[PDB]
């Protein structure tokens, strides 16, 4: 845990959700809810042209916030599981080495600023990609390369 | 008289130019509106 | 009751405009980390006004 939040559900691995700046992320793919008690009561709304579910920071974590940016350099950046060396404009991972139940992960920068949130991934290679939201300038956007399944 | 045999279809001296004015009435802002979903539809579809 | 009708019926069009108009304030705004507005809602003016 460098700021390191998560989701839990049931006994199935409802990927990763983080709060971030001013909304607790949660993907629309999620099925479930968070482990947690004073997570579970909020409202969602759900973008089907970006898959998303809209859910706000409650207050209580005014001292537990994260930050993050919306910097792409390229080289590398940490995850729970080592390095993705985002270069070329490409968050790649050498094929296959991540783990499903990873669907709205956190990576972050080389200092734990959180830089974009991953959902889907394929291979034509030695290469696994992967499909990925962002905001530029706090502007969001999913990207979906081609073959994407589900973490 | 047999003059008297009208239909329904009839004429008014003015109430043509009140349903002129109501069909294009609140219609067009309705057209505005449909204009504007199709503009929302576009949110990345336009340039590539 | 006809021109009721179509009354009710017209606006009825534009509120379903209305209803994906809020569901196109969102659209920009939805977990936008940051959720910044320049002049995203003072076009809309729903809510979140800055002074002017």
């Amino acid at each position: 845990n460098d700021c390191i939040f998560e989701v839990k559900h049931e006994g199935k691995v409802t990927g990763y959700a983080c709060l971030v700046g001013d909304k607790v992320m949660k993907p629309a793919h999620v099925k479930g809810t968070i482990d947690n008690a004073d997570l579970a009561k909020l409202a969602f709304k759900r973008s089907s042209k970006y898959d998303l579910e809209c859910a706000q920071i409650p207050v209580h974590m005014k001292s537990d916030a994260s930050k993050f940016t919306h910097e792409k350099p390229e080289g590398y950046y940490n995850w729970h599981h080592g390095a993705v060396q985002y270069s070329g404009g490409r968050f790649t991972i050498p094929t296959g080495a991540g783990k499903p139940g990873d669907s709205g992960r956190p990576i972050f920068d080389n200092k734990g600023r959180v830089v974009a949130i991953v959902l889907g991934g394929a291979n034509e290679g030695a290469r696994t990609a992967l499909s990925v939201v962002t905001w530029n300038k706090d502007i969001v956007t999913k990207i979906t390369p081609e073959g994407a399944e589900e973490w | 008289a047999s003059h008297t045999t009208l239909g329904v279809q009839d004429i008014s001296v003015t109430a043509m130019s009140w349903v002129q004015k109501i069909t294009g009435g609140v219609g067009l802002v309705v057209a505005v509106a449909a204009l504007i979903l199709i503009v929302v539809l576009c949110v990345s579809f336009s340039r590539h | 009751s006809v021109a009721s009708f179509v009354l009710l019926s017209m606006v009825g069009v534009a509120v379903g405009m209305c209803m994906c108009a809020r569901r196109r304030c969102i659209t920009p705004y939805e977990l936008t980390p940051g959720a910044t507005v320049p002049f995203l809602l003072s076009l809309i003016c729903c809510i979140r006004t800055a002074k002017a």
